[PDB]
């Protein structure tokens, strides 16, 4: 079975959750629209880290070429959304 | 190919092999932190040749850090999955012909499916026009597929609506 | 192995054992211990090299299995009985190891050197 | 549906503590990752040291072993 | 035997005069009705080979091969349709007529007592096949691979007539019965050299030995599926058959003369068995397979132990049904997507989930699976050849491993690993395909119960 | 190095298509499958095993007699306990 | 095998190799990429037909000028083959000897 | 379907009482058995392997060479 799917609410809560666990920036501004770099100015090497440990959160895929350009959180949710099987 | 993805790739798979190295995840942490500094002192110099040089030095020094069975998450090519289910993927052009009996076995599916057949049968002229218009001579430069401006479908859609993984 | 017997008995192999005694035959001091009838020894079929002296015990153990079938344990005692008899026997071949090793040392050394005096 | 809650790990007293303490001595002012501090805190983190696996059920087991001879001794 | 000769000859005008759309029905029907009496043909008993008439008779071997032929027509013809299923009536009646006439000359050949009647009917068998594959073969450039193919035959295949007539006027009768009992030893010298070599190489052109094996592949890729099941299920077994009989004489000669050919077949078994591993274009794989098993047959013929014959003939029949069927799989795959190239499409475990079972089953029957007749024959042959040379098992069993590898490689990459998804044509199965497959395997699996029918004259 | 905005729109509305297509793809209206238009049971499986006992055992009841050599068994182990026993044993303890 | 030297790509090789390479590629990607409705049969791509035709050995029937060719082929079917001729004839004749004289100790052999 | 499996993210996976009951029971089985028959067994099972002290047997001493 391996029953539970990842739904939109769930994945949202997850990317959102772990990005709130990232310490060096505050939960202050975190939103699917809230810009993943320009807002927080985080290192691009550090977004490589974000996609690293987030992949280790969901455990799959994420090729380097597509991982490069990801950015905003809603977008990450989208990539995981079409790659996994998500929508109703 | 640019310095960006070169450096960033070496960093990423360096973290990967480092993952595979240690255990209990904390030693992995502060080692990965020493590495974080090892690339953190970097990047503050816009000198051109010095950089690529030192990078290559990290290409050999990295190549030492490869043990032969680096950890591979399941879904990519690797010893766990990479389409375990592949005998289960049946393309939607099959079932275009079943027996009309079994075509009546599930009466309401082919309704909406027929709305798709008409969706994309009505289409492809809008598609061919938009594409034949946009493409520079030969369409050499672009592997991409730019959207449609008028209200409607994105033109080369058909295969991109796929049989899903299991 | 007490005698050569003969092949004119028409018997190669276990009807001809090395001889009816399985192992050695012990010319030595005195004879070899008792006996177990070869006919009985066949009619309870015993694998060669399972077939030695002490069979007095063994064949009784093979009794004890079919003695009480549903019992798994049955006789641990007779098990230990041929365990003991063949314990003592393997220890006997140990003693033959001893006898011959010391005969080597004694007659080798003594007769070599005291022969090499003159 | 799942109610993950949030916010309570703190990276304290749990071996990432000592990690960030050594790194602190190095002046790296924390890396990242209160998440693996999830991997520590919980009903976890007491864990077991090996030979404890071969001590798993000894108590009841050779308890009944202790009683076992009570059949032939009484 | 004449009771088997009339009904097909009557089966000719059945074709010619008929209403359109019923030709397949009439031909198939009455042809199977022939197959029944073909099964009647087994009275064979005791010692003396039954003799129907002073002109032509049957020993064992002729009987299994004949049963296989008369059984094979209805399945063949049954298979050939929908290769066309559009034409003027004259094309259809011409084609079925040609298959008929071909069968007639085959029955003539297997039943033939006297070797000259055997030879006349021999080339008279070759012509109809040629007309089949050349007149419409799907003709890739046509290769002209029917015609100078007939030259590959006749080039060295004519002088065996010379040698025969020599045997005729020296000993009188060429009746096989009386050629037996009158056979007299022939010493080793240069005249008996050119003779033995004449007859031998003359038949050895048919079952290709590794030297001449370039014969098959082109002729068999250009053949329409009917001409293929004709060709490799039968027309090699003619060469091996006549070989079986004319080796009656040549008694001491075949030793010193045999040895080089044996060597060449033991090495070429491995070579051919190799080259068939790496090729594309599936239709060739089964061809070179046929070359391999036939090399094994020649090996069996020259060494004269009876075991060698029992395994030999068993291999003739088992390889006949197996190779034939497997061809018909290649075709049933070809109508789906027009390729002939193996690697092009893939999958078909997902799609056509039943056609799997026939791929698998047939490939296994060519994998030498233990109860399968193919392994009975191949097994006894390996026994004989090991008796002849203690050493040769390295080569033999090495053929076991390779034949395993390609025979099981064909089972994959056509049938497994992915659907190429740019296809979107293949229409699921048919009832006819299942009928053909079934009519092949089901007897090949039943024969694996009571084989003593198909083992040779010596038994 | 973020993206091409064109690719943002393309990806987005492709997501729209996956949305609608998969909404379709989930099927449970009207349960679409509509194909047409204690002891004794265990003793019946005990028959399922028992009929093989009937046939096979019958096959052997006529079989064994019909053919000379089959079911050839190791001669039952015989002990000197039966017939005549010769020991003269005692000891060690 | 073993990506190494981390080529600097220069300038031409950058412009030429990039533009021309991915030029032809994307040309052909988009080419077979049409994937419209209304095609029932295979996509037929002229690729792999060249594979098949060439691997049907187009130069096989013409000739084989000497060079090293007759040496590689002749010596390729020479050493092991003819030596195996010699060994099967050898062990053959030995077998015949030990049959005709002495003993091969066949005793019961029978089916052979 | 749902067994009350309670798929959980980041907390200790819930556990069925009867399960640890079973596992613990079989721990008691393994060691109860093993030291049980360890009290019913021996790791030196018979008389000990011999010693050269009888390798004197000095009565055997050579006759002709005093
Ligand atoms: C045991 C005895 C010793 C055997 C030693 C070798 C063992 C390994 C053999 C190879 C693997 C076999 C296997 O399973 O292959 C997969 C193959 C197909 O499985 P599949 O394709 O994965 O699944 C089927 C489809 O998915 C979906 O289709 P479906 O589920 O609707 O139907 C499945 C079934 C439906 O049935 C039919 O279609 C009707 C067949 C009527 C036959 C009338 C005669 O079969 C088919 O549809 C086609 C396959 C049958 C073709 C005809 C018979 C071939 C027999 C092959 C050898 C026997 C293997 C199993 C033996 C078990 C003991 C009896 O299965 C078989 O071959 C089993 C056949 C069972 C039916 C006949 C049973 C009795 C036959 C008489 C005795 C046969 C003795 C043969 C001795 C060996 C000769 C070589
Ligand atoms: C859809 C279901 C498909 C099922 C497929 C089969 C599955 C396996 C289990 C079959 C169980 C039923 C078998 C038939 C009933 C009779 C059995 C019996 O009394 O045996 C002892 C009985 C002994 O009595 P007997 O007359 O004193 O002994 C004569 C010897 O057995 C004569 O010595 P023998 O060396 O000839 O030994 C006979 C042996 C060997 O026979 C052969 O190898 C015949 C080879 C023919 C080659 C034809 C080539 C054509 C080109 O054959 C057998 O043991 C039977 C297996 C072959 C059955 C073929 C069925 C058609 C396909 O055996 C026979 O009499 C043999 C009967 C003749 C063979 C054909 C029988 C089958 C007819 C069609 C039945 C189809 C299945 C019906 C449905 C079953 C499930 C619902």
């Amino acid at each position: 079975s391996d029953a539970p799917p990842l739904t939109l609410e769930g994945i949202k809560d997850r990317v959102l959750y772990v990005l709130k666990l990232y310490d060096k920036i505050d939960p202050e501004k975190l939103s699917v629209n809230s810009h993943f770099m320009k807002d927080l100015g985080l290192d691009s090497l550090d977004q490589v880290e974000i996609i690293m440990a987030m992949e280790d959160e969901f455990g799959f895929e994420i090729p380097d070429i597509d991982a490069e350009k990801l950015m905003c959180p809603q977008e990450i949710v989208d990539y995981i959304a079409d790659k996994k099987d998500v929508y109703e | 190919l640019t310095h960006q993805q070169k450096v960033l790739q070496l960093y990423k798979r360096a973290l990967r092999h480092l993952e595979s190295r240690c255990v209990h995840r904390d030693k992995y942490r502060y080692f990965a932190c020493l590495l974080r500094a090892r690339f953190d002192e970097h990047k503050n110099e816009k000198d051109m040749v010095k950089a690529t040089q030192l990078l290559r030095e990290a290409e050999k020094e990295f190549w030492h850090g490869q043990h032969p069975q680096p950890y591979i998450f399941p879904e990519s090519p690797g010893g766990t999955s990479y389409e375990r289910y592949e005998c289960y993927k049946v393309p939607e052009w099959c079932l275009d012909d079943w027996h009309p009996s079994e075509k009546a076995m599930y009466p309401d599916y082919f309704a909406k499916r027929e709305q798709w057949k008409k969706l994309r049968r009505e289409s492809w002229e809008r598609e061919v026009k938009q594409l034949q218009e946009e493409t520079p001579v030969g369409g050499p430069r672009t592997e991409a597929l730019p959207p449609a401006r008028k209200q409607g479908d994105l033109p080369p859609l058909w295969w991109h609506i796929v049989t899903r993984p299991r | 192995a007490r005698r050569y017997l003969g092949d004119a008995s028409v018997e190669p192999e276990p009807l001809r054992m090395p001889t009816f005694p399985p192992d050695y035959g012990f010319p030595e001091r005195k004879e070899r211990e008792m006996v177990a009838t070869q006919q009985e020894m066949n009619d309870a079929q015993l694998v060669l090299q399972q077939r030695d002296y002490c069979a007095h015990y063994l064949i009784r153990f093979l009794k004890c299995k079919r003695d009480s079938f549903p019992n798994f344990l049955a006789c641990k005692h007779e098990q230990h009985d041929w365990d003991y008899c063949e314990h003592l026997d393997y220890v006997k071949r140990m003693k033959e190891f001893e006898r011959e090793r010391r005969l080597l040392q004694r007659k080798k050394r003594r007769e070599q050197r005291e022969a090499d005096m003159a | 549906m799942e109610l993950p809650d949030y916010k309570q790990w703190k990276i304290e007293g749990t071996p990432l503590e000592t990690v960030q303490e050594k790194l602190a001595a190095r002046g790296l002012r924390d890396p990242w990752g209160r998440n693996e501090a999830w991997r520590y805190m919980g009903g976890f983190a007491n864990n077991v040291s090996f030979v404890g696996a071969l001590l798993k059920g000894f108590k009841w087991g050779f308890a009944a072993f202790v009683v076992a001879v009570g059949a032939e001794y009484y | 035997m004449l009771k088997y000769i009339i009904p097909t000859m009557m089966l000719m005008p059945l074709t010619w005069l008929s209403k359109n759309s019923m030709i397949w029905i009439n031909t198939t029907l009455h042809s199977l009705l022939i197959s029944l009496t073909s099964l009647l043909l087994l009275n064979q008993f005791g010692d003396n080979s039954l003799n129907f008439s002073l002109t032509f008779f049957s020993d064992s071997l002729s009987t299994p091969l004949l049963i296989l032929t008369m059984w094979l027509l209805p399945l063949m013809l049954m298979a050939s349709q929908h290769h066309l299923s559009k034409e003027n009536l004259a094309r259809k009646k011409l084609f079925i007529s040609m298959l008929i006439l071909l069968q007639l000359f085959l029955i003539m050949t297997f039943t033939a007592t006297e070797l000259i009647f055997f030879y006349i009917m021999f080339e008279a068998t070759l012509v109809p096949t040629l007309i089949i594959i050349t007149r419409w073969g799907n003709q890739t450039e046509r290769l002209n691979a029917g015609l100078y193919f007939l030259f590959y035959t006749l080039a060295g295949s004519l002088p065996l007539l010379v040698a025969l007539i020599y045997i005729q006027n020296t000993m009188g009768s060429l009746n096989f019965l009386i050629l037996q009992y009158w056979v007299q030893p022939m010493p080793n010298s240069w005249s008996n050299t050119f003779m033995w070599l004449a007859c031998m190489m003359a038949f050895m052109v048919k079952m290709p030995l590794y030297g001449l094996h370039l014969w098959l592949p082109k002729a068999h890729v250009e053949a329409p599926i009917a001409g293929s099941m004709v060709l490799a299920a039968i027309l090699l077994k003619l060469g091996g058959y006549g070989m079986m009989r004319i080796t009656l004489l040549l008694n001491p000669i075949t030793d010193f003369m045999a040895y080089p050919f044996i060597m060449l077949s033991l090495w070429g078994m491995i070579m051919t068995s190799s080259i068939c591993l790496r090729q594309t274009d599936l239709k060739s794989l089964i061809a070179y397979s046929s070359v391999s098993h036939m090399a094994l047959v020649i090996v069996a013929i020259l060494i004269q132990t009876p075991w060698s014959y029992m395994g030999a003939t068993a291999l003739m029949i088992a390889h006949g049904l197996t190779s034939s069927m497997l061809f018909c799989l290649a075709n049933s795959n070809y109508e789906r997507v027009h390729s002939r190239t193996m690697i092009l499409a893939r999958g078909l475990q997902t799609l056509l989930p039943l056609m799997a079972a026939w791929w698998l089953l047939a490939s296994l029957t060519n994998l030498a699976l233990p109860p399968s007749i193919n392994l009975i024959g191949e097994l006894f042959v390996v026994m004989s050849t090991f008796s002849w040379s203690n050493i040769t098992i390295i080569l033999m069993g090495l053929n076991m491993v390779i034949t395993a590898l390609y025979s099981l490689y064909m089972l994959i990459t056509t049938q497994r690993g992915k659907h190429t998804h740019h296809i979107n044509n293949i229409l699921p199965s048919f009832t006819r395909e299942n009928a053909l497959m079934s009519l092949h395997m089901l007897p090949l699996l039943l024969l694996s119960l009571n084989p003593k029918i198909i083992l040779g004259p010596l038994y | 190095s973020g993206y091409t905005p064109d690719e943002k729109l393309r990806l987005q509305q492709l997501r729209e298509l996956r949305r609608r297509w998969l909404k379709d793809q989930e099927l449970s209206p009207r349960e679409p499958v509509l194909p047409p238009r204690t002891y004794r049971h265990s003793i019946f499986a005990f028959t399922h095993v028992l009929i093989p006992v009937w046939i096979i055992h019958y096959y052997l009841k006529y079989h064994v007699t019909t053919k000379p050599y089959t079911i050839v068994e190791k001669k039952p182990r015989i002990f000197p306990g039966d017939t005549i026993l010769e020991t003269g044993e005692v000891i060690p303890p | 095998l073993d990506p190494a030297e981390y080529d600097i790509s220069s300038e031409t090789r950058k412009a030429q190799a990039e533009r021309l390479a991915i030029r032809s590629r994307l040309k052909r990607e988009y080419q077979l990429q049409y994937n419209d409705p209304s095609r029932r049969g295979v996509v037929e791509d002229p690729a792999l037909i060249r594979w098949t035709c060439a691997r049907s050995a187009n130069v096989y029937p013409n000739f084989r000028p000497n060079t090293k060719t007759s040496l590689l082929g002749a010596l390729f079917g020479i050493g092991p083959l003819i030596f195996w001729y010699y060994v099967f004839k050898t062990d053959r004749d030995r077998k015949e000897k030990l049959i005709q004289e002495g003993k091969l100790d066949r005793t019961f052999n029978i089916s052979y | 379907g749902g067994a009350h499996i309670e798929p959980r993210y980041r907390q200790f996976p819930q556990l069925t009482r009867s399960q640890v009951i079973q596992a613990e029971f079989f721990s008691a089985t393994m060691w109860f058995w093993i030291l049980w028959r360890f009290w019913h067994d021996s790791d030196a099972v018979l008389g000990h392997f011999p010693y050269p002290d009888p390798s004197q047997w000095t009565d055997e001493e050579l006759g002709i060479p005093p």
